[PDB]
RNA sequence: GCUCAACGGAUAAAAGGUACUCCGGGGAUAACAGGCUGAUACCGCCCAAGAGUUCAUAUCGACGGCGGUGUUUGGCACCUCGAUGUCGGCUCAUCACAUCCUGGGGCUGAAGUAGGUCCCAAGGGUAUGGCUGUUCGCCAUUUAAAGUGGUACGCGAGCUGGGUUUAGAACGUCGUGAGACAGUUCGGUCCCUAUCUGCCGUGGGCGCUGGAGAACUGAGGGGGGCUGCUCCUAGUACGAGAGGACCGGAGUGGACGCAUCACUGGUGUUCGGGUUGUCAUGCCAAUGGCACUGCCCGGUAGCUAAAUGCGGAAGAGAUAAGUGCUGAAAGCAUCUAAGCACGAAACUUGCCCCGAGAUGAGUUCUCCCUGACCCUUUAAGGGUCCUGAAGGAACGUUGAAGACGACGACGUUGAUAGGCCGGGUGUGUAAGCGCAGCGAUGCGUUGAGCUAACCGGUACUAAUGAACCGUGAGGCUUAACCU
RNA sequence: AAUUCCUUGUCGGGUAAGUUCCGACCUGCACGAAUGGCGUAAUGAUGGCCAGGCUGUCUCCACCCGAGACUCAGUGAAAU
RNA sequence: ACACAGGUGGUCAGGUAGAGAAUACCAAGGCGCUUGAGAGAACUCGGGUGAAGGAACUAGGCAAAAUGGUGCCGUAACUUC
RNA sequence: GCUCGCCGGAAGACCAAGGGUUCCUGUCCAACGUUAAUCGGGGCAGGGUGAGUCGACCCCUAAGGCGAGGCCGAAAGGCG
RNA sequence: AGGACCGAACCGACUAAUGUUGAAAAAUUAGCGGAUGACUUGUGGCUGGGGGUGAAAGGCCAAUCAAACCGGGAGAUAGCU
């Protein structure tokens, strides 16, 4: 983007730990969605632990 | 490089070369002796000299060989006719340059070339 | 005389029709390869069902060039047309269970020995 | 392609040094005419090596 | 009475675009490149908490510290604005080592194979493609390896002009607009006959101390130096197995370089044939000219690569990192201080080529010259007559030598070139005549005719008797012999 | 996208490998309805990509024919 | 500005092959283009041919190479027919 | 003078436009012709262009020009 | 019948090469587009510079165009070289 190569690479580090911390937040997203998919019934009465 | 090649090409194409050399040879057999330059007159005698000994022995397919080569029929008449029978001992060598100095208009190194026996 | 960008029609049986030579094998810089040579190719063309797929990366050997081989007495073999064998990408023994076609005496070696007794003639 | 500093008189007749002409050596005396010529090239006269080669 | 606030106030009164531009200047001043410096970039080093099951230092290394290079982006404006052409690509390179591979070695968290890291080493080698104008990058497949850099981020008076970077046009955006965009997309003139240095070749003159023809020595200079795979040792050493050597030997390849045409081929407009249109030789038949050699099919010699021979080495000397023996300083230890040994594609040789202008001009063998006199400034002096050697040059016929000079063969006591004779090769059964057919055409004579550069011969032609240049015993001083 | 900076966005086709192309998706920096929106047979010395034939464009250059370049004779410049 | 590979309107229109004023060779007619001669190096221009491969070249099949006439069979998507 | 090659819907033949003696004969090579030159479209001298019917002049008009008087405009002048 | 198709004269100039002190102050060779039309061409005329003309490029207006050329103000001015 800039004419500064100081610039562009300092936009780019920001970029990069943006895109590292997204990649983390989302696999810890994905991790918590499957987990309580599995926790979590169908909501049907036939998914029971207690009556 | 041109390692065991012959014949000059004497700044022309193949077709005016060809036409060229049978003009002259044809001039040299009418008037038996011509006026060229020393290149020329050196490379003339390779066609003039086998058309001779082609012409030593008269038959009808060497008439026409020498037509093809000369296409003058009064040209082949007279060689069949009388060089024939003149240079019908010879091995070879029926003509002799002489070198004759150099033209005035471009300093071209020239030459006269004639029958041996022409006198 | 094989060397890249080259079709080549296929010997075997082992449903491939016409390949392409992407690179010639065992050395650097290499341009050409004889017969007895493996180079690497892709399927430009197969039968409908085959051994083999249209666009597989794999081995071959080459045994017939049109440019040919030559004999230590000073023959030389040419052949119609290029053609090859294809062989499996770690083995490199041949996928097919016949052979098309002659082949020469340039192959006879302890690597190809399932191919030249499958050749209907060995020149 | 062009010059920077004008070349010297003395570079051009050094230059010059080997464009000079080389007179001819010595003629040839023919043996009947006794008159000069060039050598194996017949005289002014039409002789070359004593026989009368080409008339006039 | 003036936020004349741009406050010593140009008027009471004034904003923009120029890539359609234009002039006078400045490297006083920016962009490229060079210069100084090194914040930034890259590569090292100092301390060692920690990761490594235990253990800082096998490999990494936090918090901190000290440098090297000029190497990215910069800082400054010292060079150039009376022009220093710029990104990438092609061709051609050359240097550095902070070494990508091959070579030598220490440690290893090194069983082996294969690795990690560091030290020494620049001799050689160090991909082809898909995508984009790309450098860079990702990907496919090889390779022993696909190095990092310098050279105006080498190279446009060598090439390109896609991107960028003029004038045309449009899209998104900004502006009322002219227009503008490190926003994009279509199209868009790359000049120079080389004077000097440099470099690749090749000559002329003179020198080397009388002149000449050969053959050398080698001070010095250049070229070349890469490496895979398979087999034997040996499925041995090692390992529980999977797997799998060091050292040493043999064969066959890739790339590069030199040479060659004997083989496989290309060219072969100078050889032969097939055939279309037309014109000419009176006409038929047969030829010849033109149509890219009219279009083709073959192909001699020569030149050539794709074709086939060869090469990189082995060996020796001295070494780098490294490994040592003996040995004190320092009763021990210690590769070093005295002394001795080993050690790599690096150095010097060994292989090939140039090479005494090597002015330090060298060495060896051989050939040629053994006359009379004058003059004045009396000396390495000048002049006349006689003499012209050995050898060279010039001229001619020429060459698988060659731009021209040069180099090589030959010049009548001659095969140097052309022609001629015979053979070989190439093309493919010529012309004329006869027979069969109404005819196109076929068959016989006939594997005929023609045949360049090839091979073996042959003075038939051209290579003249001469003439020209070059001389006529070769300076001085010492030393050793000779009489 | 003649329009998207981030961007070679993501997926699919084609290729062994496709920053371009084609077909979708919509997170439209900053499309949009006569400074016209979206298609469109035919047409274009229009821009991009792919395939068959063909090839010295290339791997990798080699030979041959002429016109210059070179030598000889005659005339005889120029930029700087 | 030249005895300049440029520019200039109208008229005549032969033979053979060809659809043809294209194209090739000729007639009537007119020219060989005002420096030549050698040699047959690199390199430059305009061409011919090429083993094996066929765009691997390159920004891009740029340029070369290739197709090419007449009669007949047959001819797709899409379409404003 | 004899061969060879080139154009031949032109590189042949006749005009208009434009040029103005370059046309033909004798003579000369100092300067012009990119070389030599006895040759020339070069120098010098002489000769050569014949019309009731070809073309121009003449009669007639198009676009357009000039324009008696006239209208308009500081003057010059514009339109008709 | 057609601003229809292929293709010469004629008009134009898309690509490459050569030439860039050229044969030429923009052309030559091999290809290329139109070729009964919004075509092309000869002769004469008309539109004049802040004006003309433009199927529109600020193109063209005598090898000169974001305001022609010639004469004059004129030895413009130039804190610049």
């Amino acid at each position: 983007d800039e004419r500064s190569q100081h610039k562009n690479k300092a936009k780019a580090l920001s970029v990069l730990g943006a895109r590292i911390h997204a990649a983390e937040m989302a696999k810890r997203q994905q991790a918590e969605a499957s987990t309580r998919r599995n926790l979590l019934g169908s909501g049907d009465r036939s998914d029971r632990n207690r009556t | 490089m041109r390692h065991r090649k012959s014949g000059r090409q004497l700044n022309r194409n193949s077709s005016h070369r060809q036409a060229m050399f049978r003009n002259m040879a044809g001039s040299l057999v009418r008037h038996e002796i011509i006026k060229t330059t020393l290149p020329k007159a050196k490379e003339l005698r390779r066609v003039v000299e086998p058309l001779i000994t082609l012409a030593k022995t008269d038959s009808v397919a060497n008439r026409r060989l020498a037509f093809a080569r000369t296409r003058d029929n009064e040209i082949v008449a007279k060689l069949f006719n009388e060089l024939g029978p003149r240079f019908a001992s010879r091995a070879g060598g029926y003509t002799r340059i002489l070198k004759c100095g150099f033209r005035a208009g471009d300093n071209a190194p020239m030459a006269y070339i004639e029958l041996v026996d022409r006198s | 005389m094989i060397q890249e960008q080259t079709m080549l029609n296929v010997a075997d049986n082992s449903g491939a029709r016409r390949v392409m030579c992407i690179k010639v094998l065992g050395g650097s810089h290499r341009r050409y390869a004889g017969v007895g040579d493996i180079i690497k190719i892709t399927i430009k063309e197969a039968i409908p069902r085959g051994k083999v797929k249209k666009g597989d990366v794999l081995k071959a050997v080459v045994v017939r060039t049109k440019k040919g081989v030559r004999r230590p007495d000073g023959s030389v073999i040419r052949f119609d047309g290029n053609a090859c064998v294809l062989l499996n990408n770690n083995s490199e023994q041949p996928i097919g269970t016949r052979i098309f076609g002659p082949v020469t005496r340039e192959l006879r070696s302890e690597k190809f020995m399932k191919i030249i007794s499958l050749a209907p003639e060995v020149l | 392609a062009v010059q920077q500093n004008k070349p010297t008189r003395s570079k051009r007749g050094m230059r010059r040094s080997h464009d000079a002409l080389t007179a001819v050596t010595s003629l040839s005396v023919d043996k009947t005419s006794g008159e000069k010529h060039l050598r194996h090239h017949i005289t002014a006269d039409g002789y070359y090596r004593g026989r009368k080669v080409i008339a006039k």
